[PDB]
């Protein structure tokens, strides 16, 4: 397929993977009884591996040689052939957090600057402040672009100490 | 007071120790000797050159003549294949009965060396043959030895030494040395190849005895004079030659056929003969550019002094830098070493995947030392080149002259540079760790198939435009219908997607999961220590922390514990720290580049495309596995052949633990115990009638860092050249 | 004011002694003498380790380098408020006079001094080391 | 011996003074300055190089400066 | 008469200073003529722990 | 010297005294090796740390894989410390200043001035990680190997 | 009461009880959807 990958479902490899596993849980299994703690135990833990080894071949994934599942990075191949779930989604999903993270301390950051002591607002945290905040930074994107577009974004670089050079 | 060091007045009037260790740590840097002038620094700098280049001749003549005298050069030419060159004779009273007979071997008289260095190949590939070539090429290299001492000798002289003027002629000096020292160079030696190298590799002997009488091609310059040069590469050697002898050969001098020879597994004579050829063209046109006394050509100057954008995105651009420039070793020193540096890492990739020497591909051992050998010294090289750097700004950079140039331009964002920086080195390092430290996880709860291995689909896709079609990208030379591959179909194509499609050589081997990691990994270790290298530069002159550290040079101890603290603040620690992060990138490198091989050499891939996606694996399959043959040198049982790499192995385990105590503990601790040590020879009867004439003293803050650094990076290499050649050598030699 | 003489005959305070004390060094190139009046017969920590009891009236002690001296200074003038002076001796005999250079400690400023190694301007407005290159020998822009 | 320079930003507080050490520094009259008073440094030659004048100076940046130079049994503090 | 008026932010202009291109307030303004009449004052003390410092006539600016 | 006093008692046990009693004797776990082995340096690592180090590095898969993540981590952690040991503040000081400066460019900038740690603080924060590193790599070595074999 | 919701308030309390939050949402999440490795 791509790269000279193959469908696990596909793959050969693949499916000796998953025999191998089970094997290895069914052979712990076997010295306990039927409905023991222990045995019940090892019964949940070959069903998640049954089930993980249907969701990923029912994902579509590509298996190497290895018969193990590799990504696929590049936008253009990953939304050509429908790996778009691997990274490139996930890419926009972290990014939303860790703006939304990121944007809610800045904010938090430059509510205390204009307190009387912003020293004390940091190590002792203004809750409900924060909260207020925390809730805001959900449209952090659209309030991030206006920003830049209106220019206060960025500090002036006359504000800004360096050193001698 | 004492007369060492003669250079400095300072150092002869210190009463203590320091005074010997400084001196010998001064006396290369002319710049801070008493009464140094410009001009005589240049004249000195020019004597040094000519010692250095008498050593490299000797080292090289050394090589010759004991090969020649202690080798078995005759007998490894004729199965080259099937025999392990020898370095020297060893002769080393200290050897036990059992120890003379593990070290003889290859028919040798007595024990021996087996060599590492190539130099059999590469003889054996340029037309040597018999140990009296070899010996008569040891005497003239000698020779040449003597008459460069000679030359550093006479231009010292007083009607002999150049004025300062002509050190700094820029447009003369690069005419010679491009079209003389490159273009002149390599056209002479296209008549090596042509003349000699080409006819010994088909079993015709050519010597100076000769020479004279032997047609290099049929046709003698008929073509070349008369534009026919396409006579030239006209019944090259076929498939079926055999190197050194006549049977299978052919009579073309020049040629493309662009791949493997198919028995030495390197590249064609007839290809490394046109290639030398072309460039010296090249370099000779190229050498004709510059101004000097004939009245055409470019002046440097005009060159820098145009190129400003009309912008004025670039500031003043390239103004004023010429001066900058030609005035400051420094600054051509960096230059220098960062040219050469970046070359010696491109001749370790392009030797191990282009191998130019017959039979070097078979010899892992050889091609695991070479590529090991060139990459450290490449990483020394940088380090460097970034230090004499940082030394130009403290000592030569004029802000005056250089106002609003680029030069001037990268000061006024430095802080925008390591702050970004920065945040790539965080970035790698953060993923990069997280993605192996994931992969362990999942291999240590039995889970492989969760394990996060991407693709490397952007290096995939560059060896596919190459012609590599095991990933059906059909991308340029991997598609028969691109112009790109109609075009060369007929010069050098069918030799060249033979050896890339060729799957048990090192030309663009393939790649996986595993190569994304490590490829990740070594980004890193070039970030970070780039970030600490240009760290050092920008701020040399000087910081919030200290606004005038220029005003103390490039290396002090320090300014006190005031302030907050200030250890390791001057440039010169800046390169200390960094050396620790580029023995670190080349460390990764040549573990990458070891393991992908020896896997290839035993032809089971499988175990570094599977092992090398966890950390784990490499600390088992590849340190402690191949670590077994080893540690087992020598045994409660007896010793065998590797007991040198084995007890060298431990002796680089040493050194590495020694550098920890000048780098763990410092000075105060040590000159106060010092102090009891004075007391009590003073104080012991029959031997304070013995005296010192140097007070006894700690190391400096400063000399305990290199001290430190220099057993570190010993013990480093020393432990890793051990085991690399006792993992190669033992498990195929 | 006018600069003491040493007195070498002057009593010592009552010490038992230690390994901390004069190496070879006084008897080849110098050592230093420090001298006071003692209100009261006390006990005083030597910089050389112990403790040592300081006899009412004078008292005097030899030290191998002159910051020891000036250590032994600090306490005897901070804690027990006395007013020490010290000297340095050579092994030829002669002496010399220092601490207070003038009779008046140097924290306090006093008239007839010279400023030495004053430079009018700041740390800010020194030249480049570049213009201060191949002078003869290493040489910061300081000191220019 | 090492360099001890006093720039003109001094205030005549007399910490750098007391804190050294080695009575290398002294006050001397000036009229820059509030205190009428500046740092001098007539005895470098005793200096060691400890830079406790340095960690007492209030001004920004310092008024007195050390820069470490040839060493001597003095500024290498020893006492043999 | 010389000087900022006490109480005002000035900005700072001194390379060498922790606080160059950074705002304080004046606390006071010698009028002897001295080098570095003007006393500016911080909120966010440098390396030493110190949150004051004497700047020149020349060396500091009204805010903005 | 604690490491060698552990090392010395569990080389000796395993060797001397530790074993399977069987119908012709005693078979100790590395069969009295520790007589002709322990007498140089190469010894140690041959036939102690190379070759008990396999029960923990052949742990993953089964339930002593955890001491093999703990022995990779331990090792990170040490290797981590010597970070601060090698180095100073005054360099870490400068990097901070130029990381302050992206974070004045955007405004977000801490009130509470980033410090470089203290002198003594790099020594403590850097001993304190050496003792955890390579304490724990010794924990997770013995443990996987006398559980394994023991 | 004031001064003990102010020491709740302090960072060292705020980080505990917010990673102790974060955590258990992760954890909660992965015993519910086991093995996630691909959005799908
Ligand atoms: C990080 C850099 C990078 C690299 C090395 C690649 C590499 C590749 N991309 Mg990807 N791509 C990237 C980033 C990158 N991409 C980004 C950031 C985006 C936007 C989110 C895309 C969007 C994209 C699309 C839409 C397509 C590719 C495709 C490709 C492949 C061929 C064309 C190409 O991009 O040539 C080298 C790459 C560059 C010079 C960088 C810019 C590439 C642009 C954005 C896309 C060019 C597409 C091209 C015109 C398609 C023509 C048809 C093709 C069959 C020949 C190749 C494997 C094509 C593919 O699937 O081929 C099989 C394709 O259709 N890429
Ligand atoms: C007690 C231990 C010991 C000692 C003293 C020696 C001694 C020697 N060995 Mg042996 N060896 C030993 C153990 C030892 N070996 C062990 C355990 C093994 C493993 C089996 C070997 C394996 C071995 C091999 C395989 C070889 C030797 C060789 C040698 C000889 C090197 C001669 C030489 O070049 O000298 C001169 C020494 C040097 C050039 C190296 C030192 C370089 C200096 C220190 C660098 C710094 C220079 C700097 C400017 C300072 C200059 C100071 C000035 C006063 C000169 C020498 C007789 C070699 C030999 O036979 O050579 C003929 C050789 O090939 N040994
Ligand atoms: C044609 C005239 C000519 C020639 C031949 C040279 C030659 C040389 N000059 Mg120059 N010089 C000239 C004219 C010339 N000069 C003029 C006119 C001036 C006055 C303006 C100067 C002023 C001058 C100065 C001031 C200095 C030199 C120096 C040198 C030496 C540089 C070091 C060296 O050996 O590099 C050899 C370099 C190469 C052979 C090429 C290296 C780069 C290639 C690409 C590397 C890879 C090649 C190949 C793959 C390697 C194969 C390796 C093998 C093991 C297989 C060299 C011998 C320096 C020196 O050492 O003086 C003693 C020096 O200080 N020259
Ligand atoms: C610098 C290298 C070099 C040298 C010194 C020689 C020398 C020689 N070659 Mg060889 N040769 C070389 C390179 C060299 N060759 C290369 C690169 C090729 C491949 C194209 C060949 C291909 C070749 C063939 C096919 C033949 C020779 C022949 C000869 C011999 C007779 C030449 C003659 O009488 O020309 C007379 C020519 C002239 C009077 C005019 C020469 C004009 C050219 C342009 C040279 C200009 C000067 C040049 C720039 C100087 C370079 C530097 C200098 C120090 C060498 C002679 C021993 C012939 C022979 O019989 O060999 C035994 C012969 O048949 N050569
Ligand atoms: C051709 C390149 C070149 C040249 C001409 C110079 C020249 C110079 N360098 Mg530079 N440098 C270079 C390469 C070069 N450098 C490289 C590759 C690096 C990176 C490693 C550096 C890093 C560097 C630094 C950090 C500094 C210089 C400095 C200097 C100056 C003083 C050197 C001195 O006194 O050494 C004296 C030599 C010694 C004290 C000993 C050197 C040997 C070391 C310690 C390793 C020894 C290993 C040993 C042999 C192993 C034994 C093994 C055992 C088993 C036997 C001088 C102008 C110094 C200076 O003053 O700059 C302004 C300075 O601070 N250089
Ligand atoms: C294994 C040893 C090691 C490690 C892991 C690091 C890591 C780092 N070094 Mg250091 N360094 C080392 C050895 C090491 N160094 C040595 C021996 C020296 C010689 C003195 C130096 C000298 C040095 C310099 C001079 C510089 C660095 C820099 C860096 C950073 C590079 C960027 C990076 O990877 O960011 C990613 C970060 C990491 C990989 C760090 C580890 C992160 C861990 C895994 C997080 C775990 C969190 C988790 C919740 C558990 C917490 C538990 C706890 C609360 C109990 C990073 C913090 C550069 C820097 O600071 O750039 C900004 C830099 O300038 N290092
Ligand atoms: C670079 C770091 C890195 C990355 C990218 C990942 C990524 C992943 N790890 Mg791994 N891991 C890492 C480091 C990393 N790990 C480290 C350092 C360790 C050691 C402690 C582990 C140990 C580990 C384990 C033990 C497991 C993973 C698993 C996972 C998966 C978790 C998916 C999930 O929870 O979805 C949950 C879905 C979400 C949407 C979470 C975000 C929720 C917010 C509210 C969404 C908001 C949207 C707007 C994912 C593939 C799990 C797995 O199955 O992997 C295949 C798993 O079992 N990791
Ligand atoms: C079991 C003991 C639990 C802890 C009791 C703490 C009592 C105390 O100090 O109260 C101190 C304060 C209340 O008591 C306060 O005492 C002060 C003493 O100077 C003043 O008298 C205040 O007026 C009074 O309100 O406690 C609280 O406000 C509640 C604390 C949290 C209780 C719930 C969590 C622990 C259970
Ligand atoms: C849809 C069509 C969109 C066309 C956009 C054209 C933009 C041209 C660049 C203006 C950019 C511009 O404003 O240049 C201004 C500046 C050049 O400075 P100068 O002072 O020399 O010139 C100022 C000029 O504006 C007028 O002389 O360059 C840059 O800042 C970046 C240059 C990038 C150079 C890129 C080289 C080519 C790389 C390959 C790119 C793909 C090929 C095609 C594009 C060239
Ligand atoms: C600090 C400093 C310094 C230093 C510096 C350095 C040390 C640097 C380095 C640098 C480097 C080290 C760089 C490098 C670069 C590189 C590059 C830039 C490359 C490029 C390439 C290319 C472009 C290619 C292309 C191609 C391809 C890819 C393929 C095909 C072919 C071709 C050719 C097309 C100095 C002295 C100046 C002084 C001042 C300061
Ligand atoms: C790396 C290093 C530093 C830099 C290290 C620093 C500044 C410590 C970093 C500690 C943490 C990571 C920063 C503070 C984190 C906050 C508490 C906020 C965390 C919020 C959540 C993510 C928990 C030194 O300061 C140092 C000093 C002396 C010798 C060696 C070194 C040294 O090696
Ligand atoms: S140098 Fe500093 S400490 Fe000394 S008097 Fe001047 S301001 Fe005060």
């Amino acid at each position: 397929d791509i790269a000279g990958l193959t469908p696990c479902s596909e793959s050969k490899a693949y499916a000796k993977l998953e025999k191998k596993e089970l094997k290895t849980l069914e052979k712990r299994l076997k010295q306990y009884e039927a409905d023991s703690a222990p045995a019940v135990a090892l019964k949940a833990t070959m069903e998640r591996t049954k089930a993980r080894f249907a969701n990923y071949a029912k994902a579509g994934l590509l298996c190497g040689n290895d018969g193990l599942p590799h990504l696929i990075a590049d936008p253009g191949l990953a939304l050509k052939y429908g790996h778009a779930g691997e990274v490139f989604i996930p890419t926009f999903g972290f990014l939303y957090v860790a703006g939304y993270i990121g944007y809610v301390g800045r904010q938090y950051l430059i509510a205390v600057k204009g307190e009387a002591k912003p020293t004390d607002k940091e190590i002792i945290i203004d809750v409900p402040l924060a909260t207020k905040l925390a809730w805001q930074g959900a449209g952090w994107p659209l309030a991030a672009v206006q920003e830049l577009q209106r220019g206060t974004l960025l500090e002036k670089e006359e504000n800004i100490t360096v050193s001698p050079r | 007071t004492k007369l060492f060091p003669k250079f400095s007045q300072g150092l002869a009037q210190d009463p203590t120790t320091r005074r010997i260790w400084y001196g010998l740590a001064m006396a290369h840097d002319f710049e801070s000797h008493d009464g140094m002038t410009e001009e005589n620094l240049y004249q000195k700098i020019f004597a040094s050159h000519f010692g250095q280049l008498s050593i490299i001749f000797l080292w090289t003549s050394g090589n010759l003549f004991h090969v020649a005298w202690q080798g078995n050069f005759e007998q490894w030419v004729t199965d080259p294949v099937h025999i392990r060159p020898i370095a020297h004779a060893i002769w080393d009273p200290h050897f036990g009965q059992p120890a003379v007979e593990a070290f003889t071997r290859g028919g040798a008289s007595g024990p021996v060396n087996i060599s590492t260095s190539g130099v059999y190949q590469w003889w054996y590939t340029i037309g040597m043959r018999t140990n009296q070539d070899l010996y008569v090429g040891s005497v003239f290299l000698a020779l040449v030895s003597a008459i460069f001492l000679f030359a550093g000798w006479l231009h010292l002289q007083p009607n002999f030494q150049p004025s300062l003027s002509w050190f700094k002629d820029a447009e003369s000096r690069l005419n010679h040395h491009l079209s003389g020292l490159f273009g002149v160079s390599s056209l002479a030696w296209t008549g090596h190849l042509v003349h000699v190298a080409i006819p010994e590799s088909r079993g015709q002997h050519v010597g100076w005895d000769n020479f004279l009488s032997v047609l290099p091609h049929p046709q003698g310059l008929t073509p070349f004079f008369t534009g026919n040069w396409a006579a030239y590469a006209q019944s090259p050697d076929t498939a079926s030659h055999v190197f050194g002898t006549a049977q299978g050969s052919g009579q073309a001098i020049l040629t493309f056929l662009g791949g493997f020879h198919p028995q030495t597994q390197s590249l064609w004579l007839t290809d490394m003969a046109h290639h030398h050829l072309a460039i010296a063209v090249i370099f000779i046109v190229a050498g004709h550019m510059y101004r000097t006394n004939f009245g055409i050509g470019h002046r440097m100057q005009a060159i820098l002094e145009a190129h400003t954008p009309p912008s004025g995105s670039l500031g003043a651009g390239h103004k004023g830098l010429f001066d900058t420039v030609n005035n400051s070793l420094h600054f051509q020193l960096g230059l220098a070493l960062a040219s050469v540096g970046t070359i010696t890492s491109l001749v370790a990739q392009h030797m191990y995947s282009l191998p130019p020497y017959a039979f070097q591909a078979i010899d892992f051992t050889t091609q695991a030392a070479l590529y090991t050998h060139h990459q450290y010294i490449a990483g020394f090289i940088m380090c460097g080149a970034f230090a004499h750097g940082a030394i130009f700004f403290i000592r030569d950079y004029d802000p005056e002259q250089n106002k609003g140039n680029v030069l001037a331009r990268m000061l006024d964002h430095k802080e925008a540079l390591i702050s970004h920086l920065s945040w790539v080195s965080l970035f790698l390092g953060f993923h990069t760790l997280g993605l192996y430290v994931h992969n362990d996880v999942m291999q240590a709860f039995g889970t492989p198939e969760k394990q996060i291995l991407i693709e490397p689909v952007f290096a995939q896709w560059i060896q596919a435009a190459h012609g590599k079609a095991l990933y059906g990208f059909d991308f340029l030379l991997s598609s028969k219908t691109s112009a790109a591959f109609a075009n060369g179909q007929s010069l050098w194509l069918p030799g060249w997607l033979d050896a890339i499609n060729n799957n048990q050589n090192s030309l663009f081997l393939t790649i996986g999961p595993g190569d994304f990691l490590v490829h990740h990994a070594i980004a890193l270790g070039l970030h970070t220590t780039t970030l600490i290298l240009v760290k050092g530069a920008l701020d040399a002159r000087g910081s919030k922390l200290m606004p005038d550290k220029k005003d103390f040079g490039y290396s002090f101890p320090c300014d006190g514990p005031g302030r907050g603290g200030t250890c390791d603040i001057s440039a010169y620690d800046a390169f200390y720290l960094a050396v620790f992060w580029m023995l670190n990138t080349i460390g990764w490198v040549t573990f990458y580049w070891h393991w992908k091989h020896l896997t290839l050499w035993q032809g089971n891939v499988a175990q570094f495309d599977e092992s090398s996606t966890y950390l784990m694996g490499w600390l088992r399959d590849y340190l402690w596995l191949n670590s077994s043959q080893l540690i087992n040198g020598y045994n409660p049982f007896g010793m065998n052949s590797l007991s040198v790499w084995a007890w060298t192995f431990l002796f680089g385990h040493l050194i590495y633990a020694t550098g920890f105590m000048f780098l763990i503990s410092w000075r105060g601790y040590w000159q106060e115990l010092i102090e009891t040590l004075v007391w009590a020879h003073e104080k012991t009867p029959l031997a304070n009638l013995v005296y010192w004439k140097d007070k006894p003293v700690a190391l400096s803050i400063v000399q305990a860092r290199l001290v430190g650094l220099a057993h570190f990076s010993v013990g480093y290499i020393f432990t890793y050249a051990a085991f690399l050649i006792a993992s190669t050598s033992g498990r195929f030699g | 004011w006018t600069v003491p003489t040493l007195n070498p005959d002057t009593p010592s305070p009552i010490f038992g002694g230690s390994t901390g004390g004069l190496l070879r060094k006084a008897q080849t190139e110098e050592f230093y003498v420090i001298t006071w009046e003692a209100k009261k017969e006390q006990i005083f920590e030597m910089p050389t380790g112990g403790a040592a009891i300081m006899r009412q009236g004078p008292n005097l002690l030899k030290f191998g380098k002159k910051e020891q001296c000036l250590a032994l200074t600090t306490q005897l003038r901070n804690k027990f408020k006395l007013t020490p002076c010290f000297y340095r001796v050579f092994p030829d005999g002669k002496v010399q006079y220092l601490h207070p250079a003038d009779g008046v400690y140097p924290e306090k400023v006093n008239a007839g001094r010279v400023g030495a190694n004053q430079n009018m301007r700041r740390i800010g407005q020194n030249v480049n080391p570049i213009k201060v290159k191949f002078s003869g020998r290493m040489m910061s822009p300081a000191e220019i | 011996a090492h360099i001890v320079k006093i720039y003109d930003t001094c205030i005549g507080c007399t910490q750098c003074v007391r804190a050294c050490p080695l009575d290398v520094l002294e006050m001397v009259p000036w009229d820059g300055c509030k205190a009428s008073q500046m740092a001098s440094a007539p005895r470098t030659e005793d200096c060691v190089g400890c830079k406790r004048c340095e960690t007492a100076c209030p001004t920004d940046f310092l008024s007195v400066r050390v820069y470490l130079g040839s060493e001597s049994t003095r500024s290498m503090g020893l006492s043999y | 008469e010389v000087g900022p008026k006490r109480g005002s932010l000035v900005k700072i202009l001194r390379p060498e200073s922790y606080w160059f291109n950074q705002v304080g307030k004046v606390v006071s303004v010698d009028q002897s003529g001295v080098r570095y009449p003007v006393v500016v004052r911080f909120e966010n003390q440098n390396y030493a722990g110190v949150t004051t410092n004497n700047y020149a006539l020349d060396e500091v600016v009204a805010a903005k | 010297s604690l490491s060698i006093v552990i090392f010395h008692f569990s080389w000796k046990m395993q060797s001397d005294v530790w074993g399977t009693v069987t119908a012709s004797g005693v078979s100790h776990i590395t069969g009295g090796n520790f007589a002709q082995s322990a007498n140089t340096i190469n010894g140690w690592l041959r036939d102690f740390l190379w070759a008990q180090s396999s029960q923990v590095i052949q742990s993953y898969g089964s339930a002593l894989s955890a001491y093999g993540l703990i022995f990779l981590g331990a090792h990170f952690v040490w290797a981590f410390s010597l970070m601060f040991l090698f180095s100073g503040r005054g360099y870490w000081q400068e990097l901070i200043e130029s990381i302050v400066w992206a974070h004045n460019k955007l405004k977000v900038a801490p009130a509470i001035q980033p410090r470089a740690l203290s002198i003594t603080q790099g020594r403590a924060v850097g001993v304190a990680h050496y003792l955890l590193g390579g304490i724990a790599t010794t924990w997770s070595f013995f443990l996987a190997r006398i559980i394994s074999v023991g | 009461m004031k001064d003990f919701t102010t020491y709740l308030s302090t960072a060292p309390v705020i980080a505990t009880i917010w990673f102790t939050f974060t955590a258990g949402l992760l954890i909660e999440i992965n015993r519910y959807f086991p093995d996630p490795l691909v959005f799908s």
